[PDB]
């Protein structure tokens, strides 16, 4: 009970600099993503979108649930550097489509019932 | 009245060819050559 | 087994594997948990997950098992477990003509060991398993996606997935891209309760809680 | 002792000029690895059976095409790399230690089918 | 019982050597290809004159969604919804209410033809010959729209090929 | 000759359309000046061979 | 009913993709084969289980 | 089958074979596509009496894995017999 | 292979998804006079591999 | 029968038809309304009913396997005719 097997770190202090690794090898990448993609979006917006997709699972305390978090961040930069995703797959992270949708209770009960 | 099935016919279909069959035609090489040799010597002469 | 419409038993079959099991069980009882053969003559070895890589060298190994083929692997998901994937492995015998099934178990976050190794068929068979359950495999040669889109967030084969998904694909001309966007279905899939209320089968009939 | 096959069929598994005296050491070889297993261990006791079965009938047969119908293992070459096989598994169930009592039983209902 | 493919040893005597030497310098089985393709050149081709000519077909076809009469004009649907429950596709919707008659008849039969596999379930599992799949294959459409048949549409279809729906059925009800 | 036949069976194709107007008509909308059989006629001017 | 029918199963000696050529090839003769014993061993009777 | 003496004569030399007993366009050989209705047979359950389900109900003789070994000098064994090797055919053992 | 999606159509009624074989057996009896078409089919078709 | 609704749209057998205001008659413009026009509530209504001996008739539809499955219809009643649940034909006890 509460005696499980590791994945690749032993406490969060290890774990921890598995995420900066990560983060660092994402934040020098997006110069080179948004050149042979040809984005037309600033290398500002993209280290942006990294710092908000990092910030979006700062609150994880347990090791290996952050484990796999850098793990599927890694095939990702992996799928990134290679170019097997195109600009579609790479503008997927800006919803550039997707109408803003209403946050307070008054513009979400106007248009439908949904929480 | 009685039972009609799709069925072979009373006494079985007839044999089926099924085994590789490439029949050899042509000359034998002696007379491949003999034959092309000696059109270069009419040839030349 | 004169009867037409019933399928016969080969119950030689049936001790031969059944006097087998006990042999693996008794060769490997660090790993074996479960041994079980069915009705149609298929034998089962359930083993902990530590034991899958000298549970899997010892079938391909030993002089009395050579099971040199993997014929299949996959994961089912069951999410009642407190481990509720079971990663499956079908072995064949090419010298005894036999086969044997192998079956192991984990959860979200515990790794499996890779099965590379021991068969180079595993590769993409854990793959798939990764791609389509997020069971992790370690050491694996180079673990991702295989059948998946790329970027593509959950694994779909999980019970727990919605069968249409999150999010769907369509072309925009104001972007000159094709973009994703969330699910909507102009016919919602319809569910049908299709199970009766009658039990079929008594033999399977399990106790009352 | 029979005239030396020209192939054994098989693509990438090459004749063996002396399958006779490979075969003894191969066999012997493995008696001598399964001897630092213990005594009672069901790995011994079944590995050192069979292994002494095929190394009799390896003593007891000089000529090669009627000592493969004895050890019904295919080609000679196939039973020289079985027992490659099983040398190298010996050698590997030493560090795994089967033998041992079972790590862990499964939780309550793991393998409850159906559910 | 298995045999070899390529396992064979040429012969090595003087004449089965200059045999060989002649076919790789006269390229003797290069103009026996070209031989075989000649022939064919003066075979008939196989190609048939579409439209004017139409390729065989069977009683059994499974074209185009139809829905049938009795004789007498009634409706053979009686909205069990037998087609509705077996269609892997789900490409059946079927409402229904009491006719002012009070019959079991269907207010909404619709049928997505871009949903549809073509699999002849639905007329299987039919217990009345309603729904059928019609011998009709040439329904080509210009738009999306077009395919989603409703039961004013399948009627149609019904009433059309009724003439050859039936003798198909005819033909072929004895095996089913 | 069989030769000759098959050119005389060429000819017959003219006069089984009704003519060289009748022959073209056939090879340019159907692109064949076979002669058939008369099976039938259906009420929209289909003819049948 | 594979048992009841006779029929060679080709083998390759280079593993290339020329022996795997001619065993599909000689594959295609022995089905041929085949299809003669089932054109004349085929037994009346119903198609399908009778257990409804 | 159209074809004038000459052309078949031309034919079956350039392949080697004799094409015209072995056309692969159909002809008058094929099977008239009207056909005479059929009478299927019936199966071994079709039977007035002696034929109870329980008797030949073959989903309900199926039974859950019996359990060889459960955590809850005998002899070395195989799973099967070692396979027999297969025999050269007879019919055209080389290719 | 068009001749033989003919024998496909003529037991199922679709050329390549027949839906045919199901667990129990098939799903309909093969029409009369199939399989002398199929004898006609594969009384000539060696010739046709010779040919490839 | 078919009829038609005071803007002119045509009626079908189910008895839909679009209102005066609805936008959906928009996909009608340049196009037709598709409407089977041999209503099967009149046509089984014309055909005549059938004058039996018997207190229990039988019908399959017509055409033995190629009707529907053989039900049995009461005619005890006098006051109306039995009618067939699945084709609708109507058959009447003589003289009761
Ligand atoms: C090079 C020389 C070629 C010779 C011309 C071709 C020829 O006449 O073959 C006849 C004849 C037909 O051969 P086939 O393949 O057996 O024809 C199938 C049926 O028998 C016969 O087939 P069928 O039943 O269809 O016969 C009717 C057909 C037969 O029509 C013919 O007469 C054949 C075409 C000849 C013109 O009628 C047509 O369709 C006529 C319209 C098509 C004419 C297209 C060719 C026009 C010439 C183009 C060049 C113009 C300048 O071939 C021979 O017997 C040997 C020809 C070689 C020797 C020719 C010189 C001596
Ligand atoms: C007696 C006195 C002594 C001297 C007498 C000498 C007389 C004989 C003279 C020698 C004859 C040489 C003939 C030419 C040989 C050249 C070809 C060759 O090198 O063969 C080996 C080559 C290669 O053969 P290979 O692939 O098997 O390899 C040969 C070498 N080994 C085996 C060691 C690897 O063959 C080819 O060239 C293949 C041809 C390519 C395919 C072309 C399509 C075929 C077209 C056929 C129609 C041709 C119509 C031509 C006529 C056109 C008219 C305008
Ligand atoms: C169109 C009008 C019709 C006539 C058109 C000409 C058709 C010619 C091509 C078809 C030939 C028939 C096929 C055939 O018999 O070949 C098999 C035969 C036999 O094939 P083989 O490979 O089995 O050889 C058998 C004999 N051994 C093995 C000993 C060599 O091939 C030949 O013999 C052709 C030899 C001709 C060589 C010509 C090359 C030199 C060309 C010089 C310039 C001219
Ligand atoms: C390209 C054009 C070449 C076409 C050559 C024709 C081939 C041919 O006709 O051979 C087929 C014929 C088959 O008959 P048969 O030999 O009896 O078969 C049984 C044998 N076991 O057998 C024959 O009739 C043999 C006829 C061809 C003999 C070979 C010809 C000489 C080739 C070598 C010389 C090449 C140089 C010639 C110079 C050309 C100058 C114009
Ligand atoms: C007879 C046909 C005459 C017309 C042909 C004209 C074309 C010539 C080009 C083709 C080459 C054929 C001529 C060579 C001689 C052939 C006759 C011959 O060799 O004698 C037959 C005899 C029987 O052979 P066998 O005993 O079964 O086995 C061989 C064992 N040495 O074989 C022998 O045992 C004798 C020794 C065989 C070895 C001699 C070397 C032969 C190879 C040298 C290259 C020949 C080609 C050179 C020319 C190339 C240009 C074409
Ligand atoms: C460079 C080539 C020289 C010719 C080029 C110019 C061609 C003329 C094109 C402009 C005039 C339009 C002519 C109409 C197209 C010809 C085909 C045709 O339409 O046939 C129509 C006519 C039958 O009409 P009909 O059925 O009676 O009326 C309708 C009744 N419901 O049946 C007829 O055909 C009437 C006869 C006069 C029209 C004949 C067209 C001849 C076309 C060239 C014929 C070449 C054939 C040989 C081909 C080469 C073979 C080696
Ligand atoms: C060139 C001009 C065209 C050739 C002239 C027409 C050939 C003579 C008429 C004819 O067809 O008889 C030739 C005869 C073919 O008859 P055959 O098929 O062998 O036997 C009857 C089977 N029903 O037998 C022949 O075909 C003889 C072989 C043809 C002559 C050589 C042509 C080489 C080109
Ligand atoms: C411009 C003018 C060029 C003419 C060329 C003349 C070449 C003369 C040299 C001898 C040729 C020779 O010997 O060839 C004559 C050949 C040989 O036939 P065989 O002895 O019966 O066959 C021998 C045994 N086989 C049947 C196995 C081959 O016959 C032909 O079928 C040649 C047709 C061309
Ligand atoms: S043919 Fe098959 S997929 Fe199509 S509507 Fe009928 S049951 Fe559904
Ligand atoms: S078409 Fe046939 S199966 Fe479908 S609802 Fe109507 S009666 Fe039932
Ligand atoms: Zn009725």
């Amino acid at each position: 009970s509460t005696s499980v097997k590791p994945i690749f770190s032993r406490d969060m202090n290890e774990a921890k600099r598995r995420v900066r690794e990560l983060y660092r090898a994402w934040y020098r990448e997006v110069p080179n993503t948004v050149h042979l993609f040809q984005l037309d979006i600033s290398v500002k917006q993209g280290r942006d979108k990294v710092r908000e997709m990092f910030k979006k699972n700062a609150h994880i305390t347990d090791p290996r649930v952050v484990d796999l978090l850098v793990i599927k961040g890694k095939m990702e930069l992996e799928e990134t550097i290679k170019v097997w995703k195109q600009r579609t797959h790479v503008m997927r992270f800006f919803h550039e489509t997707e109408a803003p949708r209403p946050k307070d209770f008054l513009s979400k009960f106007y248009v439908g019932h949904d929480p | 009245s009685k039972v009609k099935q799709d069925m072979p016919p009373v006494g079985g279909y007839g044999p089926i060819d099924y085994k590789r069959n490439l029949p050899r035609r042509g000359l034998s090489g002696y007379s491949m050559f003999a034959v092309g040799i000696g059109a270069l010597l009419f040839g030349y002469w | 087994d004169t009867r037409p419409t019933v399928r016969p038993r080969n119950d030689v079959a049936h001790k031969q594997l059944s006097a087998f099991g006990e042999y693996v069980a008794e060769i490997l009882p660090k790993y074996v948990q479960q041994v079980q053969v069915s009705c149609f003559n298929e034998l089962e070895i359930c083993i902990h997950p530590d034991g899958v890589i000298p549970v899997l060298t010892f079938l391909r190994d030993h002089s009395n098992a050579q099971f040199k083929s993997l014929a299949d692997l996959t994961a089912v998901d069951i999410p009642t477990r407190q481990n509720r994937f079971e990663i499956v492995y079908n072995l064949l015998s090419l010298r005894f003509n036999s086969r044997i099934r192998v079956k192991t178990y984990t959860d979200e976050l515990t790794p499996i060991e890779s099965s590379v190794p021991v068969y180079k068929a595993a590769n993409w068979y854990e793959r798939e398993i990764w791609d389509m359950f997020g069971v992790f495999f370690a050491n694996h040669p180079d673990l991702r996606r295989i059948l998946t889109d790329y970027g593509f967030e959950g694994h779909p084969f999980r019970k727990d997935f919605p069968l249409s998904g999150y999010v769907e694909l369509r072309y925009d001309d104001e972007v000159k891209r094709v973009v994703a966007e969330p699910v909507e279905l102009a016919q919602e899939f319809r569910k049908f309760d299709l199970n009766s209320p009658w039990e079929a089968f008594p033999a399977y009939r399990q106790p009352p809680e | 002792a029979g005239l030396l096959k020209k192939t054994t069929g098989l693509v990438g598994l090459a004749v063996c000029e002396t399958p006779h005296e490979r075969l003894k050491i191969l066999y012997t070889k493995i008696l001598d690895v399964l001897g630092h297993i213990p005594k009672n261990a069901a790995y011994r006791k079944y590995t050192e059976q069979i292994t002494n079965e095929k190394l009799s009938m390896v003593k007891a047969e000089p000529d090669v095409k009627k000592l493969e119908e004895r050890l019904q293992g295919g080609q000679i070459e196939e039973v020289i790399l079985q027992a490659e096989n099983e040398l190298s598994l010996a050698r590997k169930m030493i560090q795994w230690k089967p033998w041992e009592p079972l790590v862990e039983e499964p939780p309550a209902s793991q393998w409850k089918w159906p559910i | 019982t298995y045999k070899y493919v390529n396992l064979r040893e040429p012969s090595m005597d003087m004449k089965s050597v200059t045999d060989r030497a002649a076919q790789t310098l006269l390229w003797t089985e290069l103009i026996r290809g070209l031989g075989m393709t000649l022939s064919y050149l003066f075979r008939e081709p196989a190609t048939i004159n579409y439209p004017f000519e139409k390729g065989p077909l069977s009683p059994r076809f499974r074209g185009e969604h139809a829905l049938r009469r009795y004789p007498s004009g009634e409706e053979r649907c009686i909205a069990c919804k037998l087609c509705e429950a077996v269609c892997p596709a789900q490409a059946i919707t079927i409402e229904a209410e009491p006719r002012a008659d009070g019959s079991r008849r269907t207010t909404r039969y619709d049928i997505d033809m871009t949903k549809c596999i073509y699999c002849g379930f639905c007329q299987e599992a039919c217990p009345v010959d309603a729904i059928v799949e019609g011998p009709n294959f040439e329904f080509s459409t210009e738009t999306h729209e077009e395919l989603l048949y409703n039961k004013e549409k399948l009627l149609n279809n019904g009433d059309k090929w009724e003439a050859e729906i039936a003798a198909n059925i005819q033909a072929d009800y004895l095996y089913r | 000759m069989e030769l000759l036949q098959v050119l005389k069976r060429g000819l017959q194709q003219v006069s089984g359309h009704g003519g060289l107007r009748g022959y073209l008509r056939v090879l340019f909308r159907a692109n064949d000046v076979r002669v058939g059989t008369l099976v039938g006629e259906d009420k929209y001017g289909n003819k049948y061979y | 009913v594979y048992d009841q029918v006779e029929f060679d199963v080709p083998i390759g000696s280079r593993g290339d993709c020329y022996d795997r050529y001619l065993c599909r090839v000689e594959e295609m003769r022995q089905s041929i084969r085949i299809i003669s014993q089932c054109l004349n061993k085929m037994p009346p009777g119903e198609i399908k289980v009778d257990d409804a | 089958a159209s074809a004038t003496r000459f052309i078949q004569w031309l034919r079956n030399w350039a392949s080697g074979r004799d094409l015209q007993a072995k056309l692969q366009l159909r002809y008058q050989e094929i099977s008239k596509r009207t056909q005479p209705p059929p009478k299927l047979p019936v199966g071994p359950s079709h039977k007035l009496s002696n034929n109870y389900y329980c008797t030949r109900d073959g989903r309900r003789e199926a039974m859950p894995p019996s359990i060889v070994m459960s955590s809850q000098e005998k002899k070395a064994v195989s799973p099967a017999p070692p396979i027999k090797r297969w025999e050269l055919s007879q019919d055209e053992p080389y290719l | 292979r068009e001749k033989m999606f003919e024998f496909y159509e003529r037991v199922s009624g679709a050329r390549m998804h027949a839906a045919y074989v199901r667990p129990g057996g098939v799903h309909q009896d093969l029409p009369l006079g199939l399989m002398d078409d199929i004898y006609e089919f594969s009384k000539n078709f060696s010739l046709r591999i010779d040919e490839l | 029968g078919v009829r038609t609704s005071p803007t002119g749209e045509k009626v079908t057998h189910t008895g839909q038809v679009y209102d005066d205001g609805d936008y959906r008659k928009v996909r009608f413009v340049g196009r037709q309304k598709e409407v089977n026009e041999n209503f099967a509530i009149d046509l089984i209504a014309e055909q005549p009913v059938s004058q039996v001996g018997s207190r229990v008739i039988s019908c399959d539809g017509g055409g033995g396997a190629l009707g529907h499955p053989r039900v049995y219809i009461n005619l005890d009643k006098e006051t109306k005719t039995g009618t067939c649940g699945y084709c609708g034909l109507q058959f009447r006890q003589q003289h009761h």
